[PDB]
């Protein structure tokens, strides 16, 4: 199996900030994809291929990945990207999924 | 009705000698081409021959490998060419001609040129 | 190759007489030979082809003949202009061979 | 005089034949005569019997391959020498009285004859495949021992020897050939006209063949090369009528003629064997067993009437040519005839120096 | 154990083709017009049974699974395809050709040439590539990347109409030129023997090698395509029972690729002639009256 | 406009059986997988199996073998899955996904996003 560790679990950043999450592989992948989720709704695909974005996503989001290590950033942060998000990989039976990661606000 | 021999031997101690015939009222392709030598105190022998209309060419098993025959149509004349002459290939050398359709005996002869090899 | 013998080398005859030549070969060449006459000091003529033809224009005195591997040339009447040397040739087989020659001498 | 002999493998059979080339003249053929030597003893009650076959054959390698061979028969006739028929009455010619004075009693005659109109002896080339028989037609003459015709016939009691059957040329030349030529373009300016003719009309083999071209040019275009060509026609029948030309001899001249011009040349071709080795179905005058032989010689028929019944035919063409570079081509054709003149002696039948 | 059953099979095909291939290229005394078309069906053969049958054989001895890269896959596909089509191909026009030999036999002669040889080898050649490049064009479609976890196969989704026209020409179009090739000739040897009074036994038996040669072509190659085509044209029929029958069906086609040189080597005698030199390395007489 | 559509809340006692259906709309239904996922209250996602319809061709998860059936049906165009010996541990949102494929030719493989999610439904196990 290829096991997945999602840092951190819960982070906190004010609007007007730049943040990074991190997803690391247990066994070396070729490509990682990642999926947002809000709270009564079913989770909607947000960045394929380690690098593109889906048709819908703004400009702030970006990507980052090689050989077990891929990481997720944003430009500036705002007041709606306020969600969970998850990663997962697709190149061997069984599909895994990351544990996920919480964004909150500060003030 | 005459073949002219020219090319005399130029007493060639040893080397290359071309010898050529020219032929009147006879047509390369009704006609055979033969050369004949005859030694100093000796009988005639044979030397080469040479037919166009098969395009063959045959040699005496002495000069295999140092002598050479050709014919030209458009000349009418026909070439012995003699590479590494020796002493035993001094005498007096002759052209004739025979009949393709079909062989009875050499008919008509040439009037013959002298070839000497010295030291 | 075939060898040819021919015989007599040398022989004297007056004028008027008659005279043979012989010549042999080794294997059968079957009635394929020609005879040559050569005057000293110039080219050979033919004379006789396929072993009785005679070559248009030479005089009816000459003749010859076959008998097994055995040919024979005879001249009935001798005159001044019948010295030379004669030749025999076969043409079955390449190469053509001819044979030593024989002398006539007054 | 001389006379061809063979025996059979076992050596009870031999037969004595004249001659081994037979003259065809228009009206009638020569005849085939010949004697046979047989032992009594050996011979219990079967019968001698003496066959002459005109046959034409074909084999292929690549049929061969499979079981193919394709052979037909265009002539057949049959006698009975040995024991004598009852009817006897026919006359013989002083070389089979002869024959029988210098043998024995138990020598007997044969005779055949040879209707007027039949193919004459031809083979084809065969190319670097084949290398089994021959394909064209043949003339043999068998000699068997019987006991009844139907019966099967074995080697050790046959007897098989080929012959041929020729023609030559005629006493009186004919007359000399000759052809002309006009032709008119779209814009009718002016017309192209072409002559042309040869030096005469029979020609043996090996001699050349002088063609005397004049074209006179009016309209407002360009000669941009000339071209003369010697052809072969031959014409076979088997199991299909077919025609087939080949080239013999070629001639390419760049002479440019401008317009409003005449011009005038003569050309010089011979036809001969030793550039045309590769080409593959020409045809040849006939071979008793592999040996090489010149091009075939024209086939001379009765002129009032045809009847296709013969194998295979032969004839030549001279062929000249003009390109026009504007447009369209002039061509003209001439025929003429190639063949051996009489000999006196009987021709030989092999290589003369052999090899 | 299959393993060594299927190499006993592997083994003869590159034999008999790399035998064939020397021979024809070393000696002179085979080397004519009819000899390259020869050559080119046995090069064929011979990459068939280099590329194809290992792999194949591969696939078999694991879990149906794909070893190698996930690249090469169409590449295998493609190779496949151009080579059983060039095969068969070869096969329709030797047979052309003898009819037409048989029918003229002069003309035939005439006709017959190395430029038309080389002409009939590029005109074949040609119209395989043209059949069997579109394959590689539209690339197989998975599930995921890792190569351990797929299988490749043309699935009918995917590639239905072209499986069909595929199969109709492919396979179809020769077999017509053939079956009515065969009676053509066969008509054809019966009206020249009534007319041409010993020849009738070399026709008959011609006539009988020719119905088992035409036999074997069409037992090796017909189950497979009929069984293509009523997977790709039933949709109530089971789909597993198909594909487990058409794995089992192709192995006779590639059979028939080793089994085709013998047939048409061994009956020519001057290539026997040939083997025999290297393994090595009455008269008209006279009498005077 | 893909749409997948699923039956309502169940509430099963325990011990029992109980099939899920998921019905699509707005496309072939023939050229694509079916994927199942279940996601417990407040936790992380699971991979149960997924199903091809054509063939009927399924994959499975190890830990899910015993408990899950994977069925369809071409004509009503709907997918179904059926649990069996339910337990309490077993009562969470279950979702039928279709996702995307890669495509490779002799070049180059490249991947094609089509992912779109039903709304999931509710199962509850109670005595
Ligand atoms: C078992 C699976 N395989 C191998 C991968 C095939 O079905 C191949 C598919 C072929 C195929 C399909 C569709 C059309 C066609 N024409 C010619 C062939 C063809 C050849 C044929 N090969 C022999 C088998
Ligand atoms: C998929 O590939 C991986 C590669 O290591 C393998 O471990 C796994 O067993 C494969 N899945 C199967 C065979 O179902």
């Amino acid at each position: 199996d290829i096991v997945l560790i999602q840092s951190p679990a819960i982070m906190s950043a004010s609007p007007g900030e730049k943040v990074t999450i991190t997803c690391s592989a247990s066994s070396s992948v070729s490509y990682m994809h990642w999926f947002q989720q809000k709270p009564g709704t079913s989770p909607k695909l947000w960045i394929y291929s380690t690098s593109n974005l889906a048709s819908g996503v703004p400009a702030r989001f970006s990507g980052s990945g090689s050989g077990t290590s891929y990481s997720l950033t944003i430009s500036r942060m705002e007041a709606e990207d306020a969600a969970t998000y998850y990663c997962q990989q697709r190149s061997s039976y069984p599909l895994t999924f990351g544990a996920g990661t919480k964004l909150e606000i500060k003030r | 009705v005459q073949l002219v021999e020219s090319g005399g031997g130029l007493v060639q101690p040893g080397g290359s000698l071309r010898l050529s015939c020219a032929a009147s009222g006879f047509n390369v392709y009704s006609s055979s081409i033969h050369w004949v030598r005859q030694a100093p105190g000796k009988g005639l022998r044979w030397v080469a021959s040479i037919s166009s209309y098969y395009g063959y060419t045959y040699y005496a098993d002495s000069v295999k490998g140092r002598f050479t025959i050709s014919a030209d149509t458009s000349k009418n004349t026909a070439y012995l060419q003699m590479n590494s002459l020796r002493a035993e290939d001094t005498a007096v050398y002759y052209c004739a001609r025979s009949r393709q359709f079909w062989y009875s005996g050499l008919d008509y002869w040439g009037q013959g040129t002298l070839v000497t090899v010295s030291s | 190759d075939i060898q040819m013998t021919q015989s007599p080398s040398s022989l004297s005859a007056s004028v008027g007489d008659r005279v043979t030549i012989t010549c042999r070969a080794s294997q059968s060449v079957s009635s394929a030979v020609a005879w040559y006459q050569q005057k000293p000091g110039k080219a050979p003529k033919l004379l006789i082809y396929s072993a009785s033809s005679l070559y248009s224009g030479v005089p009816s005195r000459f003749s010859g003949s076959r008998s097994g591997t055995d040919f024979t040339l005879t001249i009935s009447s001798l005159q001044p202009e019948d010295f030379a040397t004669y030749y025999c040739q076969q043409y079955k087989y390449v190469p053509v061979t001819f044979g030593q020659g024989t002398k006539v001498e007054i | 005089t001389r006379v061809f002999k063979k025996a059979s493998p076992n050596g009870k059979l031999t037969v004595y034949l004249g001659k081994r080339d037979f003259v065809d003249h228009i009206d009638l053929v020569d005849p085939v005569d010949g004697v046979v030597l047989v032992d009594p003893e050996y011979l219990k009650e079967r019968r001698v019997y003496v066959t002459l076959t005109c046959a034409f054959r074909y084999g292929r390698e690549d049929l061969d391959v499979l079981g193919l061979t394709f052979r037909k028969d265009l002539f057949v006739a049959n006698v009975q020498s040995f024991p004598p028929a009852p009817e006897d009455k026919k006359p013989l010619t002083r070389l089979q009285e002869r024959l029988i004075k210098k043998l024995g009693e138990h020598a007997y005659p044969f005779t055949f004859e040879i209707p007027p109109n039949l193919p004459c002896s031809v083979t084809l080339q065969p190319g670097p495949e084949d290398t089994g028989k021959a394909c064209g037609v043949d003339y043999e003459v068998k000699a068997f021992c019987a006991e009844n015709l139907e019966e099967k016939i074995h080697k050790r009691n046959s007897v098989r020897l080929v012959i041929e059957k020729v023609q030559y040329a005629p006493e009186r030349p004919g007359p000399q050939p000759t052809a002309e030529t006009t032709r008119q373009f779209l814009m009718s300016d002016k017309p192209l006209h072409l002559e042309a003719s040869l030096d005469k009309e029979i020609y043996y083999h090996g001699e050349p063949i002088s063609v005397n071209v004049h074209v006179t040019n009016n309209t407002n275009k360009t000669v941009k090369k000339i071209k003369i060509s010697v052809r072969q026609y031959a014409d076979i029948c088997l199991f299909n009528t077919a025609q087939y030309k080949c080239p013999v001899a070629m001639e390419e001249a760049d002479d440019t003629v401008a317009p409003s011009s005449t011009f005038c040349k003569v050309y010089t071709l011979t036809p001969f064997l030793a550039n045309n080795r590769e080409k593959r179905g020409l045809a040849l005058d006939g071979k008793l067993k592999h040996e090489d032989t010149n091009l075939a010689s024209s086939t001379l028929l009765r002129e009032g009437a045809n009847r296709e019944i013969l194998g295979i035919i032969v004839s030549y063409k001279v062929k000249v040519k003009l390109v026009v570079s504007r447009g369209g081509d002039v061509a003209v054709e001439l025929p003429f005839t190639l063949m051996h003149p009489k000999p006196k002696e009987e021709p030989p039948h092999r290589e003369v120096p052999e090899n | 154990w299959a393993a060594l059953l299927i190499l006993m099979v592997i083994i003869p095909t590159i034999g008999g083709n790399t035998l064939v291939i020397l021979a024809v290229s070393l000696e002179k005394k085979l080397q004519y017009a009819t000899n390259y078309f020869l050559m080119s069906l046995a090069v064929a053969d011979l990459l068939v049974g280099l590329f194809v049958m290992p792999i194949a054989l591969l696939t078999i001895m694991f879990e149906a699974m794909w070893p190698l890269p996930l690249v090469l896959c169409p590449a295998w596909l493609f190779l496949d395809v151009l080579f059983s089509t060039a095969s068969i191909w070869h096969l329709c026009a030797i047979s052309v050709d003898r009819y037409i030999a048989i029918k003229k036999p002069i003309q035939a002669n005439q006709y017959n040439s190395r430029a038309t040889a080389f002409i009939k080898i590029t005109v074949v050649w040609l119209i395989s590539i043209g059949i069997a490049i579109p394959v590689p064009i539209k690339g197989i479609e998975t599930d995921v990347d890792n190569p351990n976890n797929i299988t490749c196969v043309l699935t009918k989704e995917r590639f239905g109409d072209f499986m069909l026209f595929g199969s109709l020409a492919a396979f179809f179009t020769p077999l017509a030129i053939m079956i009515v090739t065969y009676f053509l000739t066969i008509h054809a040897l019966q009206k020249v023997r009534l007319l041409s009074r010993q020849t009738i036994s070399n026709l008959q038996r011609a006539s009988k090698v020719l119905g088992i040669v035409f036999f074997l072509f069409l037992l090796m190659w017909c189950p497979f395509f009929i069984t293509n085509i009523t997977l790709v044209l039933c949709d109530s029929c089971n789909q597993t029972t198909l594909q487990m029958l058409l794995e089992i069906f192709v192995w006779i086609g590639y059979v028939s690729s080793g089994v085709n040189p013998l047939v048409y080597t061994l009956f020519n005698k001057t290539f026997r002639d040939a083997f025999g030199r290297y393994i090595t390395c009455i008269q008209s007489s006279s009498i005077i009256l | 406009e893909v749409q997948l559509q699923q039956s309502g809340p169940e509430l099963v006692k325990p011990g029992a059986s109980v099939k899920l259906s998921c019905k699509a709309s707005g496309y072939t239904f023939t050229s694509s997988w079916m994927h199942w996922v279940k996601q417990r209250p407040g936790q992380g996602l699971e991979w149960i199996g997924n199903i091809y319809p054509s063939n009927g061709g399924t994959n499975y998860n190890e830990r899910f073998k015993s408990k899950a059936t994977l069925t369809v049906d071409r004509s009503s165009n709907t997918a179904y899955m059926q649990l069996s010996s339910l337990t309490s541990e077993d009562s969470a949102v279950y979702f039928c996904a279709r996702f995307g494929s890669f495509i490779t030719t002799i070049l180059t493989t490249y991947y094609n996003p089509v992912d779109y999610w039903g709304q999931g439904t509710t199962l509850t196990v109670s005595s």
